[PDB]
């Protein structure tokens, strides 16, 4: 992805986008009782914990493009991918307006509490001023699509959330898109049965994890995936994807049965137009992060992406015995026979990819069961039932989150969400951290689940058939 | 996979 135009939003019209410049995130009430190092990502160029220079830092990763046709890799790589997408059956009917806007099967309702995007942000008109979760009602919203439209401008915001003691100093804050809440519907109507159908099936068949339940899903992966391992990371995927990955992209959702009319969606995400504060800018390439279906996408390119490597660099490669996991730029694949990740991320890098190892390791080392993670998370097996793996967050990460808050009104939820996390570490260290919690008064307050009843809970959760 | 009580995290 590059920047290829820059300007000041007032010569074209634009007002500045009144972006926060402080951070909602505040130590909680944990933040003493445990350790850390993250901090909240820096959001303002005149930060005193900077140590670079902030605009350039977070507009960094739009490295590039490689000007390159769809090659016979890639090719085969969509052909591969497509056949498995195929036995999905994907509808490519539109999604009902309803259906889209206010919640289905498979698709949650739009959420409600997000930015509504360009122009209402300009105009103090929020989602809720249009949306009803009560009504349902759609007159409004339809009023709104009409004036102004679709292939409207995304937002750009910087993502408040906390970074390493590294990634502060650098800088290097992510950011995030708004699309307009007009390109979100239109974009959840024309792919939603898509979005349902991956929501519904994560796995080796859509090669994705987007929307899964990790307590859950943990102890099928082991099962879809049951060769040698294959895992490594990227830096920047999102901003680092040339068009013709996305032409690859539209290629992939043609023999799925989209009209070339209805992959302009993707032209959009592609070649995109954006606002950041006072400036108006266009970018050609690079998965704009957070409008519509972006980790689904993200995700399915990932899928091409990876077998085009493996295409390219093992020419005797059978693609029906390779299986792999996407969550956007998140992977964990298997291969019956040993594969030099290393060689797949040269390869990567003459496509503009940057893949290092796995982990923030030095080298492209074994990846093992052991040490393998997905989502941050290590699998363990069940001491007592072999066949059940635990998804388990490290309890440094846990750590992290218990000591900072955006909203101190949802400590309750927010410990709660930890607990589920936590106990997966074990009953020892479930209860050190519930003893932490609790040894400050506001956690002596909140209905904390007992190890017990967490694992009871999650053993009864594999008994209850679930719906694909 | 690694059971927790031959390896930890
Ligand atoms: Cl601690
Ligand atoms: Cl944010
Ligand atoms: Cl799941
Ligand atoms: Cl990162
Ligand atoms: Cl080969
Ligand atoms: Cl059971
Ligand atoms: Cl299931």
């Amino acid at each position: 992805g590059e920047i290829e135009f820059i300007e000041s939003s007032k010569d074209a019209g634009f007002p500045v986008i009144n972006t926060p410049s402080k951070t909602k995130l505040e130590p909680s009430v944990f933040h003493q009782v445990f350790e850390g190092n993250k901090e909240p990502a820096v959001l303002r160029s005149g930060d005193p914990r900077l140590k670079a220079n902030f605009e350039e830092a977070i507009f960094s990763k739009y490295i590039g493009n490689v000007n390159t046709h769809v090659d016979e890799y890639m090719l085969e790589a969509v052909d591969h991918y497509a056949g498995q997408l195929a036995t999905l059956d994907i509808s490519t009917e539109p999604m009902k307006l309803e259906d889209a806007v206010y919640g289905t099967e498979g698709l949650e309702a739009l959420d409600l509490t997000t930015s509504a995007g360009y122009p209402y942000v300009a105009l103090g008109i929020k989602k809720r001023d249009i949306l009803s979760k009560k009504t349902k009602d759609l007159t409004k919203l339809k009023e709104c699509m009409d004036k102004y439209g679709l292939n409207l401008p995304m937002v750009t915001y910087v993502k408040d959330e906390l970074r390493s003691i590294e990634k502060v100093a650098k800088g290097k804050s992510r950011l995030i898109e708004a699309s307009s809440l007009n390109d979100s519907v239109a974009m959840r109507q024309t792919f939603g049965n898509l979005y349902k159908t991956f929501h519904l099936n994560p796995g080796v068949v859509t090669g994705s994890a987007v929307g899964c339940d990790p307590d859950l899903f943990w102890s099928k992966i082991p099962v879809m995936l049951d060769g040698h391992l294959i895992a490594f990371d990227y830096s920047g995927y999102d901003a680092s994807l040339s068009p013709v990955w996305f032409a690859c992209l539209k290629m992939l959702l043609e023999k799925l049965g989209y009209t070339h009319k209805e992959t302009n969606y993707i032209d959009y995400l592609c070649n995109s137009h954006h606002l950041y504060r006072d400036k108006h800018y266009f970018v050609r390439g690079g998965m704009p992060s957070g409008c519509s279906g972006t980790s689904i996408f993200n995700s399915m390119i990932n899928n091409i992406i990876i077998r085009t490597l493996m295409l390219k660099v093992y020419k005797g490669i059978d693609l029906d015995q390779f299986r792999m996991i996407a969550y956007g730029d998140d992977v964990i694949a298997s291969y019956p026979w040993p594969i030099d990740a290393s060689l797949l991320a040269e390869a990567g890098k003459g496509y503009g990819l940057i893949m290092t190892p796995a982990d923030k390791g030095e080298c492209f080392n074994e990846v093992t069961w052991t040490n393998a993670t997905f989502l941050k998370r290590y699998f363990r097996a069940d001491e007592q039932y072999p066949f059940l793996v635990h998804p388990v967050m490290p309890m440094k990460d846990i750590h992290e989150s218990i000591r900072w808050t955006k909203d101190p009104k949802n400590t309750q939820d927010h410990v709660r969400s930890l607990c589920l996390l936590a106990w997966h570490n074990g009953e020892h260290e479930y209860e050190e951290f519930i003893r932490k919690i609790r040894s400050v008064p506001v956690g002596r307050c909140l209905t904390l689940p007992a190890f017990s009843t967490l694992r009871r809970k999650w053993l009864d959760s594999f008994h209850h058939h679930h719906h694909h | 996979p690694n059971q927790k009580p031959r390896v930890p995290t």
